[PDB]
């Protein structure tokens, strides 16, 4: 009989208090996703289709962590996700009332009086090709293509711009509104003194080398997504995840060997392993990051029907240990229930991790608002909620205690210097 | 009866000291007046309270951190107690042999122990932290084996078969609160409620 | 992976039973709380708004053991209690 | 001898008889007077409970038509402006800009200027509303150390609109004095806002919002019957209010009636509502006393296990009715509404309105802030129930089924044309 060893869960093991000199409000939650990004909360959300689409996975990024676009969906529209997240600035009004060159000066008229004559952007096609605005009118030269403003006065800012250089922009061309372009001079829209000072200030973005929120999408790793990768990585996506219901298979180390040599520089998480070997084999395929969990979902289908799992927190250790030296990070992903999880996670070797049911149901995932019964519920149903930056904070709220029991002040130092004991029930 | 400047407190006659409740298992400090404890936290702008207190003739002082071995604890420890050369003090709380030195250096006169097993156990769930309380007992006692400092058992007393077991462990009192809360004396109003009686706050 | 040891509570072990001149009608529930102070009962009630205030804290030391008057109030009447 | 009055129903006793109908349900006419001059849109009030009403939730429903009443566990002071901040409530109107005064320094103009804009910074000194800066204004290179005072616009040349002013009429001064923003005063000249056209369009449609004859939302509060109460009536008559609610939970007691006389001696004019009532002569004994409207409900519950009083709410409500046939005094039906039908029944048995608490406790707008615990939920001062603008929807979409399946096209018809069935347990 080959039993390999025994195997530990959370509710197995308690972290053991320390000599400390660490504040849980100055504690400091960053971490290192790949050799390349650094995340500043240690969390990512899962890919499910229930849980990340591109509002969540923006709102998680403001939050300091990384959410994965799911794969259950056309690519027109997942590389479209990932857009919406690289290219979201709150600041930003989106489809803004605008005009034609063919539009009558008749009907030019009647939106000034329902918007007033600030500037009506004319656009042909979607390319901007000027504005027009009251001066232009009284001061008359019969269609808006005579009195409007040409695109060389025109003071525009590219999309991304930072808020600070648009402000300057704004005030030193002596205006109160800018429209917003972007490499085509396509109108993406525009900014004011006054929507660039309501746009919420998340000092916690995981933002990239260029300001831009950090998304990851995800795809499965059969054959025949090669074109959803291209058009992914075309999209802009951060990291790229390779799911598969078994990290370990030769099919899987296969196409993430093809895709790194596809794409020498881009930031790649292969999953789902949960054994030393399970580890290496993903490393040497080239991963940048490595997901472990085989059967500790939520919904743990697993086990049961397969008779196959580790217990997470073997897992966990198994494979930070057998990565001791090559900077390539791991991720704790599902069954991770309350903040005692999360801090047991980590300081079993992980760099971050994953959660799925801890996030399905709020606000931003996917799903309707419903009542039902007398009770807030997500309808596609699940438990309502609220906001998402509510339920980080109690759940970090939970770890920076943790970090001040144990005296480790960066996440780093709790995934090396923290003990165990073990427990029984 | 007067107090120390001549204040009327109160009268006595052969009748009321007649009546008076016979306490025999009292605990009395060397001048026969009830032993008082009182807690504080370990945060700064305390000191002004514990003057008061240690004014107010508290017995001995607890001071109460949800992690004794944090260094801002044993240091304003530190500072009590060269403040108070005499003053009895216990600190808390700890769950580890380093943890119980520590608290007796910075110069507890006892040490409580009890991260985790509260009955309202709302830390591990949260924060993953705890001991099994057993086993942190035994680890402080045997760190303090010489020091006639003496250790309490603190929080996750659900029986009196856990009290016994505390104590074999080590400890030498042990500190309930779940299983004396709504007793008369505590805080609370007498309330009926449903059918029953309830101390509602 | 830093697994210290393993830990015990209550449920976790039971008191084996000896030889034994003690009647418990006859033994001694005294202990040490300090060098210097000494319990009657090894008891201490928590520092806890719901559970001991002066009433409930002279009701134990009547008893043999001590009450901590919980910090959750002015100082003025903390001291007092 | 058993002195037993008669036969007395609730709600889970009838049902609605349908009939022949040509009503539409998005096309029923749900608006009803809840007092012989007050009209409402939806015929909806909210409890004066400190978990239902306050100002935030008393808004959001007479934006939708109905109106909520200020719940009087508050000081005078704080009930009164509780009612101030709906009547002069416009979300179109941004309410704290930034303002100058004739004493701020160019200099420091120039720094706000790069982190606001030269779009317009009022200038005030002591709330006075003196003038405006604007980019325009600062041309030509200031002096050192000038002050804003020797380059604004003067007061006369201005261009503003009193507050209460309808908002095209604001457009119409936005446009046509050819502007971006234009600020509004009050009585005084005392700056309380300004206007934009974005502002006006970001502002959110309520075509159903229930205000007065000068378009400002309305709203309730409520007293007790108690001595002493006076004075605070004298504070929230003057923080304009549109109606006052009297509660006490015996509307006919004598010093209910007397508070009443009082106050309707007081106050001529003042739209007061009294409660609680159950029966033909409470009703009437409330209408001398000199109410607009009358609330019935008594144990529609705690009341009726603890002192064993209570009539049930259906025919208490038709006896009330009853009584007042002729008097232009509806009827309001308080309590023990759990559903959409519950709803339907109270006005067929001639209520012209109902107030409900628990349906509204845990909305959105409901006092409180939302909590998470365990998982779900919850409002932190209960279940959240989320925006009331939907339970409204929802709740209306039944009572709009209710019109259609019951031939009315409009809520006099339903208290009056509907018919019922009594009906058993099974
Ligand atoms: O059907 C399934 N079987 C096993 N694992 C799944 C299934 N669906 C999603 N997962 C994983 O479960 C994780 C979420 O776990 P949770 O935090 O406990 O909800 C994600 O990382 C998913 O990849
Ligand atoms: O919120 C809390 N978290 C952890 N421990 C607590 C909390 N509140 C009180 N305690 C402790 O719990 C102990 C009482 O445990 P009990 O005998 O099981 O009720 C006391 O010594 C308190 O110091
Ligand atoms: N409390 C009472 O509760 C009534 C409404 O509560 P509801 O039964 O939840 O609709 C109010 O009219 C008050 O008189």
């Amino acid at each position: 009989l080959r039993i390999a060893k025994e195997a530990l869960t959370f509710d197995d093991v308690l972290l053991v208090p320390a000599h400390s000199t660490v504040l849980p409000n100055t504690a400091d939650l960053s971490t290192q996703l790949t050799k390349t990004i650094r995340l500043n909360i240690p969390m990512l959300s899962a890919a499910m289709d229930t849980v990340t689409e591109a509002r969540l996975a923006i709102a998680l990024a403001q939050e300091g962590g990384i959410g994965f676009i799911h794969k259950n969906m056309s690519i027109e529209r997942q590389a479209e996700e990932v857009r919406r997240v690289k290219k979201h600035e709150s600041a930003i009004v989106r489809d803004p009332v605008t005009v034609t060159p063919s539009t009558k000066i008749i009907e030019l008229l009647q939106m000034a009086r329902e918007y007033g004559f600030s500037g009506f952007p004319v656009v042909e096609q979607g390319e901007l090709v000027g504005i027009v605005t009251g001066r232009d009118l009284r001061v008359k030269p019969d269609t808006v293509a005579a009195i409007m403003t040409p695109k060389d006065k025109l003071v525009t800012a590219r999309e991304g711009t930072p808020l600070e250089e648009m402000k300057a922009k704004l005030y030193e061309n002596r205006i109160e509104k800018m429209l917003v372009v972007d490499e085509n001079f396509y109108l993406r829209g525009l900014v004011t003194f006054r929507d660039i000072e309501k746009a919420e200030r998340k000092p916690n973005a995981c933002k990239d080398e260029q300001g831009r929120l950090r998304v990851g999408a995800a795809v499965g790793a059969g054959a025949g997504n090669e074109e959803r990768v291209d058009a992914l990585v075309a999209a802009g996506v951060d990291v790229l995840l390779i799911d598969s219901s078994h990290g370990h298979s030769e099919g899987v180390l296969q196409r993430i060997r093809e895709t790194r040599a596809k794409y020498p520089d881009l930031q790649i998480i292969g999953g789902n392993v949960a054994t030393a070997a399970g580890a290496r084999a993903l490393a040497e395929a080239g991963c940048s990051a490595v997901k472990v969990g085989i059967g500790p979902g939520s919904i743990c289908t697993t086990r049961i029907v397969t008779g196959v799992g580790v217990p997470q927190i073997t897992a966990v250790a198994d494979a930070v240990e057998a990565l001791e030296g090559t900077g390539i990070p791991v991720i704790a992903d599902g069954g991770i229930r309350f903040s005692g999880d999360i801090a047991k996670a980590i300081a079993a070797g992980a760099s971050a991790v994953m959660v799925g049911s801890m996030l399905a149901g709020t606000e931003e995932s996917p799903g309707e608002i419903e009542l039902y019964q007398g009770r807030s519920y997500k309808s596609y149903r699940v438990a309502y909620k609220g906001r998402l930056k509510e339920i980080i904070h109690q759940q970090m709220g939970g770890l920076r205690s943790c970090m001040g029991l144990t005296g480790c002040g960066t996440i780093d130092e709790l995934r090396t210097k923290a003990e165990f004991v073990r427990i029984s029930g | 009866v007067v107090d120390e400047n001549f204040y009327l407190r109160g009268l006595v006659t052969f009748r009321d000291i007649e009546k008076a409740e016979r306490k025999p298992n009292a605990c009395k400090d060397e001048q026969g007046r009830l032993r008082v404890g009182a807690a504080v936290g370990a945060g700064a702008g305390n000191e002004e309270r514990v003057d008061a207190l240690v004014a107010a003739g508290v017995d001995v002082l607890l001071i109460d951190s949800s992690h004794g071995h944090s260094e801002g604890v044993l240091q304003r420890i530190r500072e009590t107690r060269a403040k108070y050369p005499d003053l009895q003090i216990i600190g808390g709380n700890v769950a580890t042999a380093a943890g119980a030195r520590a608290l007796a250096e910075a110069g507890c006169s006892a040490v409580k122990v009890g991260i985790g097993p509260g009955s309202i156990c709302t830390t591990r769930i949260v924060t993953g932290v705890g001991v099994p309380q057993i086993t942190a007992v035994a680890d402080a006692v045997e760190a303090l084996e010489g020091t006639g400092i003496p250790v309490i058992a603190d929080g996750g007393i659900r029986f009196s078969g856990d009290i016994a077991k505390a104590i074999a462990a080590g400890a030498s009192a042990v500190m309930v609160g779940s299983m004396l809360a709504g007793t008369e004396e505590s805080p609370g109003e007498i309330e009926l409620y449903q059918g029953r009686s309830y101390k509602s706050y």
